[PDB]
């Protein structure tokens, strides 16, 4: 309902671990503001915080300018759902939804009508009277959207509430919680683990990590440009392909031959400070077989060969790891994202292509393919932003 | 080590009251028998009431372990009845059955006899005298009534005004409102015991009321003992010697727990550590033991912070008739040992360990000749009262059920404050009724 | 870090007090000199420790102590061994009369306890085991036995029986597993078991009071209960407060070392 | 199926069969011995009485009295066991800075001798030496009046058996996930409607079980009683009664009528708890 | 490794509760076969009944000629790897390895260097001294894939492996699982539910249903040729867009026209007794917006208009929710499936457009569907077979 102020808002340990480091943001009215980051990175730090459960080591927060460094989570008028489903399992589902509303003191009757208008929201007249026990996984995740909704806090604050469900069920109630913030227009704190959910869902997205925002704009915005090399190997699904060059004064010496750039783009790239090493990313939906496009896209595109090592069916499109002509990409700051799954590098020098199922080479068979050059991901040797956009003031 | 082998233990069971002076008399005894068998002394509870409690559960439950019990003076009309106490008529040596009866004062011998046959052997007897401060009261009073003025003489001086009486709801109650109704002029049962003879007799009634009328103006006085419902021998001995009161009822033990008790330190009003001539004077156990004259030293600077008299009377005119206690050792039928026990208890109660037990644990003997000796009567002043007290002296009424009977009593003059006489005199009878028909539980 | 630290501290520490005052009382008693003994200061004045000498100069304790534990022993050995062949057939097994099986094995645990010491001693005065082990170690099994059974029937349903199946599927010989991979999986049960039910047979009173005579078969609390004093004429109070203090801090000593345990035995699991 | 039958048929039965022959072989022994005038004084002349050592219970007075005693001591001592008892179980599971020390000193009461702490709180009582007897107005002595020597009684048994109580609150504590107390806390819980409308009826089987052992516990009250007072001046409880009336009355044909009477009522006491209010074991 | 070959196994449940119905299969060596399905279809029982823990009345099953029909578990030499991740917590990594060898009355040297071996294959030679509480749950799929490889059996029996690990975690892992299986030509069954597993590792991918094989075979297959509406329906991300219509010998008389098809079809449909009802099936990937592809294709495809409810931005690609006035898809087959979804009717008959990204389809704006005319089957709502496939007895 009112915008949430932030103020060097920060978390951190007498025990040496910081959580947050001096964050402003605010969270516009009815914005389907989504967090999303690596575990620990901060996000349940933040948003515990927020509800006060969490105190603040400094800084202050303020929902339009008041006072809540100090407020009781009780007297700060908000509401959220547990990834756990909170749930009472004593108290029936009407009086699990009630029981804020015992709690403010409201008229009995009017409560149980508030009850039963969400309750018909979210079509669950016949479970209000069951136990959690006699409820399924979704059931139990719509009691606990419901037990939030009714109160008309100032802001909710959903955490992951979808993450431990099948994933028909997670994309069925993601659409309706979409439906549902947006009918009622409030504001709502979405924190999770995966970018898919705020792709989807997200009016804009803050990726988080370690007490750092590194980024807060649109999910669109996050898909087109990848404000540094942790986004891009974060966000999308998979990672855009990444390839190692050295600075060249007309674009780029890939692997697979000469790739120049347009003026502009040198130009924004020869204004960041002058690496040794770039890091070249493109996206696999973006390499596709030369075979199949037409001559217009070659005119900007470097074709060259390769071979495949892996063939699947993936449906519509495929999803192809080659062996490709492409050493290991090297960057100080490409370490620390690399360690992340366990078998990192090990598929390195074979990357994927995403291209339509029609195509039928298999292993062995050296396909010759051809991408749009100025679709690279361009990153420093030292701050790896995107250097496609100027270093910001 | 590993097995401990040796020859026969007669056990000795004897209340804590007395422990240390009957395990030294135990030491003694194992020198006379060489290593034929040997004593070993065991304590029961220091209360009467419980201590028949101990042997009548070890009795019953078969504990051949128990070979000689020192049973209280009102007992006898019951263990011998119940099969247990063997009579001294089958001792295997033939020796007891007369050695009971050879120098033994005729007084406490006639409350071990039960249907004319003795069942054990009287090792000591008891009487109660009266103890106060010379220093503070003077002419002691010899008479209630002049206990409880002197007791508010001495409360409005701002003094020790307890009276350090044994009031607790055991045996030591009946003793006292048994003495009280028979120096009165009454008794609880008849002659033998068949039918209450409490409040029945105008006279009998009037002395009844008289007795629970003392019972009552004390406790319920200005500076009493506030917990005076819940005293017995030691407690009364301990809260006369710390200072808390200047008169005290209590038998004779209380001079040598005096005299060892100030001597160790303890009594403030009669220091005895700063005299060097009592140095080393204590044994090393604890006992008192002086040589010959230290005795002297002690008991001289005693003889002004301290003192005794005769109990006091009912009514001024008649004396006091206090009632008996003591001391009887009988040998178990549990024993397996039957001839070595019966040897032991002769062998524990001469002329030797009378003496001892006399003029160092305060017990009084029972040797009648013990008490014409010049040096004893030099050691144990209070041998003439005892003497005198013993004469007159006011017997319990010894039937098989006494001990049903004193319970029921104890009940119900349980708390002393809490006593109406005129109402309380003719509800005793209902309950010595009871007792004697053995009807209801007892509490 | 500033409210909630002082908070907590303050309030922690009232506990503290709560469960220390009434043995520090006693402790300051025990070491009064006989004289100053009588006067109601809270801290003791020359201390001495003559009322432990006297105490250990003796053999009252240490012949009572030896025989409660040796009774403990024995009687938790047998428990344990005749209670884990049960509850481990009651948590994995389902014959008909289950749930009465555990409801008596709760409810006879806090038995009345004075309704068996009529038939028992009329019963062992006429047998021959008035006073003796067996003749205690056989009423405290009806308090031993279905505390064992409920603890370990607690502990076991916490099992994860199913790699039952799973050495059934990489190995053989079922035998084999009970033995070898649930037999490690049940030794903690047995030895929390094992403590608790030690622990429970020290606090009777009126059993081991109504059925023990003499050195050979008397216990500690019957030992304290009925002790006076070191000396006859002293002022016993300095002489039984060491005496209790004495008989009182082994059992002490052991549930401090063994805390950890109890309190994740008696909270079934939790903590 | 039958061969687990056959098993458990095996495994259960000498634990049954011990727990027969020494529970329920003595109390039909009693049940027996009701009907005799058997005496100990007395062995070899009993004779088969019928009802005559009910009707002498029951009309009788010190029966009535030690019932009413041992119901008030226990309805009063648990109650107040388990009040003391929740506050310290929240203390300690919600404590900070140490739980260990709390659980230390906790247990310390747990394992101390039920004697030495009935001796603690008779000398604390006592006057003149007492530091509790210090502070009531001059020359009170509470350990002779009946109600507060019921008092101290009280006082002893809540201080000795709260942290069994405790403990078992504890347990049925730890199974709440502090994620609802969180909830709470967020929807508006005021720390005290937090408590009394979700932990509570929470751990409502834990308290039942509780319970019923504190309260089957303190019906058979008889060490404290014993030594601070001893049962005199009417305040003895119903084992008292019997421990005199077979030990000082000799009396076996009644002092085993008051045993089936006490195990009949403790058996009503179990039957409520049973029937109503639940108290199931924790299997399930 | 040995052949698995199936035969009419048949049950007795003590409640006469039919869990199996004549299976015969023969699950080949080198292959990763797949079990796929719901709950209680089967899949769990029938790999108890491998590994013999349930026994049957009648039927066969061979693993090396012999009869295993009551062979012990102990004999059968299978490993087999359980959700529960199966860990003896008293046994540290090695030793928790090592445990079947030394079972199996082995050497200890070479029991202890075959674990060494087998923990490089996996990579656990770096913790092999922990135990499994003290080491992440991948970690101990790690453990429980450690068990598996060491025995060398005739056939593994890995159950749901990949149940409580994360998307990318399990994706790699399964792919890792595929790999070695190829390094070992071990005899799998990988009982499985999520499809996305059950199709990207699957030789011969096998559906259950109540105890019914609907459809055995090649991923492929099923896929292009859904034997029927459960398999249709179960197997698709999303499912085949279904949609009713009326029989028409020379076509199929639809909601919004007749569809113009090749007649063959017609005829292979007209070779079974004429159904009463049928519905039309086209996956979400072939529809396409026809404000980008020209009619071209679309001259012999019947065309027709949808109000489009909801859309999503993929990146890559652009996925639609529309809503039309055609009758509720009701199926006999599709109806037994109804208890399973739970928001039911809320959007019947609304389907989505697999399109790319360049498609800009306004909100709530009725546009027409493009689509390849023959990309669509026809299946009657009576019998619920894929009609487009005949009837072989
Ligand atoms: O003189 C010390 C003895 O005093 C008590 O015994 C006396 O008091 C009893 C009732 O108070 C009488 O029954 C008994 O006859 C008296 O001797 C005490 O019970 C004894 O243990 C002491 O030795």
């Amino acid at each position: 309902m009112a915008e949430i102020v932030l103020d060097h808002v920060n978390k951190s340990y007498p025990d040496g671990h910081t959580a947050v480091r001096d964050l402003n943001l605010t969270i516009a009215d009815g914005e389907f503001l989504i967090l999303v980051g690596p575990s620990g990175c901060g996000k349940t730090t933040t948003l515990n915080m927020i509800a006060g459960l969490e105190d603040i080591s400094s800084g202050e927060l303020r929902i339009a300018g008041e006072r809540v460094n100090e407020k009781a989570p009780k007297d700060r008028d908000i509401a959220m759902v547990f990834q756990s489903y909170a749930l009472y399992p004593h108290m029936t589902v009407r009086q699990n939804i009630a029981f804020p509303l015992t709690l403010a003191k409201m008229r009995k009757a009017d409560i149980a009508q508030k009850v039963s208008e969400t309750a018909k929201i979210l079509d669950l007249t016949n479970l209000l009277d069951r136990k959690p026990s006699q409820l399924s996984g979704g059931q139990r995740q719509r009691v606990a959207m419901g037990r939030a909704i009714v109160r008309h806090p100032k802001a909710f604050l959903m955490d992951e509430p979808l993450s431990n469900l099948d994933a028909k069920l997670r994309v069925q109630m993601r659409g309706e919680i979409a439906q549902l913030q947006r009918r009622l227009g409030t504001t709502t704190v979405y924190v999770t683990h995966d970018q898919t959910e705020a792709m989807t869902l997200g009016d804009r997205v803050v990726v988080m990590y370690g007490g750092i925002a590194q980024q807060i704009g649109t999910p669109e915005e996050l898909y087109e440009r990848p404000a540094n090399l942790f986004v891009a190997g974060f966000i999308g699904s998979p990672a855009m392909n990444f390839f190692p060059a050295r600075l060249t004064a007309i674009g780029l010496t890939l692997p697979f031959g000469e790739v120049t750039l347009a003026p502009e783009v040198q130009g924004v790239i020869a204004a960041h400070p002058k690496p040794e090493n770039v890091i070249v990313g493109v996206r696999p939906e973006h390499i596709q077989d030369a075979a199949l496009i037409d001559a217009y896209q070659r005119i900007r595109a470097l074709t060259f060969q390769v071979k495949v090592n892996l063939v699947e069916s993936l449906g519509a499109d495929k999803y192809l790891y080659f062996t490709t002509e492409s050493p290991a990409v090297h960057s100080v700051q490409l370490d620390e994202l690399a360690e992340v799954e366990g078998e990192s590098a090990l598929h390195e020098n074979q990357f994927v292509a995403r291209v339509p199922a029609e195509s039928k080479v298999a292993i062995g068979q050296s396909v010759e393919l051809a991408f749009d050059t100025a679709r690279l991901a361009v990153f420093d040797a030292d701050s790896g932003a995107n250097l496609t956009i100027p270093h910001r003031a | 080590c590993g097995a401990d082998s040796q020859g026969l233990v007669v056990s000795f069971y004897t209340p804590a009251t007395d422990g240390a002076t009957f395990t030294a008399i135990a030491q003694r005894c194992n020198q006379q028998f060489g290593g034929r068998f040997t004593i070993a002394q065991v304590s029961l509870p220091r209360s009467p009431n419980e201590q028949r409690l101990q042997l009548a559960r070890r009795l019953t439950g078969n504990d051949r372990t128990l070979d000689v019990m020192a049973l209280d003076v009102v007992w006898t009309a019951e263990f011998a009845e119940a099969g247990w106490a063997l009579p001294l008529s089958d001792d295997p040596a033939g020796l007891a059955e007369n050695d009971a009866v050879a120098d033994t004062l005729p007084g406490p011998l006639a409350t071990a006899g039960w249907n004319h046959k003795l069942y054990a052997a009287p090792v000591t007897t008891n009487t109660q005298l009266l103890w106060y401060r010379p220093d503070l009261v003077n002419s002691p009073p010899t008479d209630w009534n002049a206990m409880i003025a002197e007791a508010a003489r001495l409360h409005a001086a701002g003094e020790p005004s307890w009276i350090a009486v044994q009031a607790n709801q055991g045996e030591g109650l009946v003793v006292w409102f048994n003495t009280l109704l028979v120096s009165a002029g009454g008794s609880v049962l008849s002659e033998d015991g068949r039918h209450v003879t409490l409040t029945d007799t105008p006279a009998h009634r009037a002395a009844t009321v008289s007795a629970l009328q003392i019972l009552k103006s004390v406790a319920t006085t200005p500076g009493a003992d506030p917990s005076i419902t819940r005293t017995e021998e030691g407690s009364a001995r301990l809260a006369f010697e710390q200072g808390k009161a200047a008169l005290e009822v209590n038998w004779p033990f209380v001079f040598a727990s005096m005299l060892e008790n100030a001597v160790k330190g303890g009594v403030p009003f009669l220091p005895l550590n700063r005299i060097p001539q009592l140095a080393g004077s204590i044994n090393d156990i604890g006992t008192f033991t002086p040589s010959d004259e230290q005795f002297r030293i002690a008991y001289d600077a005693s003889q002004q912070v301290f003192g005794f008299a005769p109990y006091p009377a009912v009514a001024p005119g008649q004396p006091a008739k206090v009632t008996i206690g003591g001391l009887n050792l009988a040998v178990a039928k549990t024993t397996r040992h039957r001839a070595e026990a019966f040897e032991a208890v002769r062998c524990l109660r001469d002329q030797h360990n009378q003496r001892y037990v006399s003029l160092e644990g305060g017990l009084p003997a029972v040797r009648a000749s013990l008490y014409s000796d010049p040096q004893f009567q030099a050691k144990y002043p209070m041998h003439a009262i005892i003497r005198q007290q013993l004469t007159d002296a006011a017997v319990r009424p010894a039937t098989p059920v006494y001990q049903a009977l004193s319970i029921r009593l104890a009940a119900v003059l349980s708390p002393i404050t809490e006593i109406d006489p005129e109402s309380t005199a003719d509800e005793l009878a209902a309950q010595a009724q009871k007792a004697i028909d053995g009807m209801g539980l007892l509490p | 870090g500033a409210r909630r630290a002082t908070y907590w501290a303050v309030l922690d520490t009232l506990v503290v007090g709560y469960a220390l005052l009434p043995v520090l009382w006693i402790f300051s008693l025990s070491l009064k000199p006989t004289s100053t003994v009588k006067d109601g200061k809270l801290i003791p004045s020359t201390v001495t420790f003559d009322n432990y000498r006297g105490i250990f100069r003796g053999d009252l304790f240490s012949s009572a102590l030896i025989n409660s534990i040796g009774i403990g022993l024995i009687t938790t050995v047998i428990a344990v061994v005749l209670g884990a062949m049960a509850a481990y057939a009651v948590a994995r097994l389902e014959f008909p009369g289950k749930r009465l099986l555990i409801g008596a094995a709760l409810l006879i645990t806090m038995f009345p306890s004075i309704s068996l010491v009529t038939p028992l001693f009329n019963i062992e005065r006429a047998i021959g085991l008035f006073d003796t082990w067996p003749g205690l170690i056989l009423p405290y099994i009806t308090f031993a036995l279905p505390l064992a059974i409920y603890t370990l029937s607690a502990f076991f349903r916490e099992i994860p029986w199913d790699l039952e199946k799973a050495a059934k599927m990489d190995g053989a010989t079922p035998g084999q597993a009970f033995r070898k991979v649930i037999v490690p999986l049940a030794a903690p049960g047995l030895v929390t078991a094992a403590i608790l039910v030690f622990i429970f047979a020290w606090n009777d009173l009126l059993l081991a009071l109504s059925l023990t005579a003499t050195k050979a078969a008397i216990t500690a609390p019957v030992a304290i209960a009925n002790f006076t004093g070191s000396s006859q004429f002293e002022e016993p109070t300095g002489s039984i407060a060491a005496g209790a203090i004495v008989i009182t801090i082994p059992i002490i000593v052991f549930v401090l070392i063994f805390q950890r345990r109890i309190v994740a035995g008696l909270t079934s699991g939790a903590v | 199926r039958m061969a687990e039958r056959r098993l458990a048929f095996m495994l259960v039965a000498p634990a049954a069969m011990l727990m027969v022959a020494v529970t329920a072989y003595p109390i039909g022994y009693a049940l027996w011995l009701s009907l005799q005038r058997n005496n100990l004084a007395t062995p070899n002349d009993t004779a088969f009485i019928g009802l005559g050592n009910y009707h002498t219970i029951l009309i009788d007075r010190y029966w009535w009295t030690a019932l009413a005693v041992t119901l008030a001591i226990t309805a009063v001592s648990v109650t107040i066991e388990f009040v003391l008892g929740l506050a310290l179980a929240l203390v300690m599971h919600r404590t900070l800075i140490g739980k260990g020390l709390v659980r230390t000193a906790v247990l310390i009461p747990y394992g101390i001798v039920t004697v030495v702490a009935s001796y603690s709180w008779y000398y604390a009582w006592t006057p003149g030496t007492g530091y509790l007897a210090n502070l009531l107005p001059y020359d009170s002595a509470p350990l002779t009046q009946q109600i507060p020597s019921l008092g101290i009684v009280v006082i002893a048994e809540v201080w000795k058996t709260t942290p069994f109580m405790s403990l078992l609150l504890l347990a049925g504590l730890a199974l709440v996930p502090e994620d609802l107390l969180r909830a709470a806390q967020v929807d508006g819980a005021s720390a005290w409607r937090r408590l009394t409308k979700v932990i509570l009826p929470m751990i409502k089987p834990a308290i039942v079980v509780a319970l019923l052992f504190r309260t089957l516990d303190a019906f058979r009250i008889f060490d404290n009683i014993y030594v601070l007072t001893g049962g005199s001046n009417n305040t003895g409880s119903v084992s008292i009664l019997g421990y005199d009336n077979l030990f000082k009355g000799f009396n076996v044909g009644l002092g085993s009528a008051i045993s089936v009477l006490i195990f009949g009522c403790v058996a009503v006491i179990a039957f409520i708890f049973i029937k109503l209010f639940g108290a199931a074991a924790p299997g399930g």
